[PDB]
RNA sequence: GUUAUCCGGAAUGAUUGGGCGUAAAGCGUCUGUAGGUGGCUUUUUAAGUCCGCCGUCAAAUCCCAGGGCUCAACCCUGGACAGGCGGUGGAAACUACCAAGCUGGAGUACGGUAGGGGCAGAGGGAAUUUCCGGUGGAGCGGUGAAAUGCGUAGAGAUCGGAAAGAACACCAACGGCGAAAGCACUCUGCUGGGCCGACACUGACACUGAGAGACGAAAGCUAGGGGAGCGAAUGGGAUUAGAUACCCCAGUAGUCCUAGCCGUAAACGAUGGAUACUAGGCGCUGUGCGUAUCGACCCGUGCAGUGUUGUAGCUAACGCGUUAAGUAUCCC
């Protein structure tokens, strides 16, 4: 667990590729905020919190199989960017946009976490956490 | 009894099991299996000490003067 | 459109038993394309089987009002890797052999493409197809995400 | 047009943009110093980071907008994105710092239990060889077939004695421990790890590792012992055109022990390490729980490791598939 963000991302990517709607992830300010945002973009069905032995778990419901499990036209991609090895930042005029804007880019900035959309409205740059397709 | 998990107690238990192991390592010199363990445990103790030096300078110096532990290699 | 003609060989106690492989792609030039491969003794019959096979394998390429791709995409088949990205109208289709004939036969007017990795004509054709198959069009990402078009445009 | 030079194409030195099971490629294996990265919560600070404003980064060139040589090249005017450095004003999410906290990571104690882990010291029996006898009296031994060889100075065979060294039948198993090399007749002693169950405790003490250190099959070497069997070298006998080989008969180093050196192997899973996460089926080893009886099963299960098929996914194919060669992060 050297990187927590990357790990959440991964648990999703994996549970996704295996055609399961339900994922357990471990919560954190970052985790929680990212998932909130994921919901308001609409990449994921529903979130909720659980607690046991002072451990928090966000379970994520995921978008249902595409008109069967065998015939899938679409998957749901995720990619880590700024990672412990190399941290990537961008000013306002380099803010990434994904597939012409079909996908979303998550940014940690001075005003908190957001998408690239928010960053453009408010005129802010910052650290690029990940991309989502 | 005291703290059995405390830094200083652990470092003690280690220093002690090591000086104990020393006699066996002297009598049977061909036992490498055991020596490998010695080197491991000494490693542990050395780690804890480095940690403790980071966290509390005073408790550290007190400890290595107390248990007669050789002075650290950061000098 | 015959992309490639090769003479593959089976070997028998007699000698070399020669066949022709044909790699052929079909399109309407209107946004419908497919690939097919065939084998026979004569150029002609191979070509034909190639046609017939492609016609039963065929798919559709998502197009934009200017005749290009919705978005940037990669693709992978075997050692063939393929990179397509949309272009401004008036740049035409710039690419290499498999990728370019498939693209062009689909009716894509403006596209950037490059095949990285291998050069096999065939796997590059298939790869191109997997690329343009996974192309999502905006109406559909707006339908998936459950968000109005004008919101994603921004 | 040809030659020379440079960049391209070349993803062919790869940040964007590759690889290391079999294609070139994972140190033989660990321990560990610098170095890099490192869980969660609150606060602080503001070094990175971000936003605004100012100074400057000469003119020419490149880029945009006009104008002049009849056009163009070329010249002239005006202006600017990048990107850099420096000052100042703000933001505080993330990295970093500062203060206090938290256990699920890492450890410590406690109690269990399995084991060819290792070193040392005792003890054991088969079998083989030689020697000393008794019997017996012509061949033994060996090969594809022979011969060298051993034997009337009594061989082999068989019984009875001693003596010596080395290796440990059955158990043994697609089983056990070990970091790897390897470790098995038995036993005792000194000791290294492992794993499991309990909150008992500390509270990030972590992971990796350039240099460096320790261990490291066999052959080999130095010194002293020891010397049955086997057996390089060597010799004889064959076979063969030849036979410096294969086969046979002998047989020295060496194999063994003590104290060292050497540091190489297809040292192989041809697979560096740690962490997280992703179907099953059938098996085994250790323990724990509930059930079964109240002690052996039995069942279902929790872990820890170990084996065989196989889904997703991966791959050039073969195949790999929770013990990944899958999906990601960090170091070498
Ligand atoms: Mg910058
Ligand atoms: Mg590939
Ligand atoms: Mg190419
Ligand atoms: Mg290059
Ligand atoms: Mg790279
Ligand atoms: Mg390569
Ligand atoms: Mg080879
Ligand atoms: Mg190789
Ligand atoms: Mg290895
Ligand atoms: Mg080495
Ligand atoms: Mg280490
Ligand atoms: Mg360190
Ligand atoms: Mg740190
Ligand atoms: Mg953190
Ligand atoms: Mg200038
Ligand atoms: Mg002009
Ligand atoms: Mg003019
Ligand atoms: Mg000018
Ligand atoms: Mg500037
Ligand atoms: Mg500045
Ligand atoms: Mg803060
Ligand atoms: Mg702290
Ligand atoms: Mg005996
Ligand atoms: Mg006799
Ligand atoms: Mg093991
Ligand atoms: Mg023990
Ligand atoms: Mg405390
Ligand atoms: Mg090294
Ligand atoms: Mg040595
Ligand atoms: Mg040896
Ligand atoms: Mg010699
Ligand atoms: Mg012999
Ligand atoms: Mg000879
Ligand atoms: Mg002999
Ligand atoms: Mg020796
Ligand atoms: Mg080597
Ligand atoms: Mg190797
Ligand atoms: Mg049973
Ligand atoms: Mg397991
Ligand atoms: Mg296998
Ligand atoms: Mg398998
Ligand atoms: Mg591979």
């Amino acid at each position: 667990g050297k990187d927590t963000i990357a790990d959440i991302i991964t648990c999703i990517r994996n549970a996704d590729m295996n055609r399961k709607g339900t994922v357990r992830i471990v919560s954190t300010n970052i985790t929680e905020n990212i998932v909130k945002i994921l919901l308001r973009e609409g990449f994921i069905e529903n979130a909720r919190k659980h607690q046991e032995r002072n451990k928090y778990f966000l379970v994520l419901t995921l978008r249902h199989r595409r008109n069967k499990k065998g015939p899938y036209l679409n998957t749901f991609h995720l990619k880590r960017v700024s990672r412990p090895g190399l941290r990537i930042y961008s000013n306002y005029q380099r803010i990434p946009r994904i597939l012409g804007g079909m996908g979303i880019a998550i940014l940690s900035t001075s005003r908190g976490i957001m998408t690239d959309r928010e960053a453009r409205l408010e005129g802010i740059g910052g650290e690029i956490l990940c991309y989502i397709w | 009894e005291e703290n059995k998990g405390s830094v200083e107690f652990q470092v003690f238990c280690f220093t002690n099991k090591i000086r104990r192991l020393t006699l066996h390592l002297e009598l049977h010199k061909k036992d490498y299996s055991s020596q490998r363990g010695l080197r491991k445990t000494l490693g542990k103790r050395q780690r804890l000490l480095a940690y403790l030096l980071k966290i509390n300078g005073v408790r550290y110096k007190e400890l290595i003067s107390k248990l007669n532990i050789r002075e650290l290699k950061t000098r | 459109n015959v992309v490639q003609v090769r003479r593959v060989t089976k070997v028998v106690k007699g000698g070399k038993h020669m066949r022709f492989r044909a790699i052929v792609v079909v399109g309407d030039k209107k946004g419908q394309v497919g690939v097919g491969v065939g084998k026979a003794k004569e150029v002609v019959s191979a070509v034909q089987k190639a046609a017939v096979d492609a016609r039963r394998n065929i798919i559709t390429v998502p197009m934009t009002k200017y005749l290009t791709f919705p978005h940037r995409n990669e693709a992978d088949y075997g050692a063939a890797r393929v990179m397509l990205r949309p272009a401004a109208p008036g740049t035409g289709v710039i690419a290499g052999g498999a990728v370019r004939t498939v693209l062009e036969m689909a009716g894509v007017e403006n596209a950037l493409g490059k095949q990285l990795g291998s050069n096999n004509a065939l796997n590059n054709a298939r790869a191109t197809i997997v690329a343009v198959q996974t192309m999502r069009q905006f109406s559909d990402v707006a339908r998936d995400r459950g968000i109005p078009m004008e919101e994603l445009w921004k």
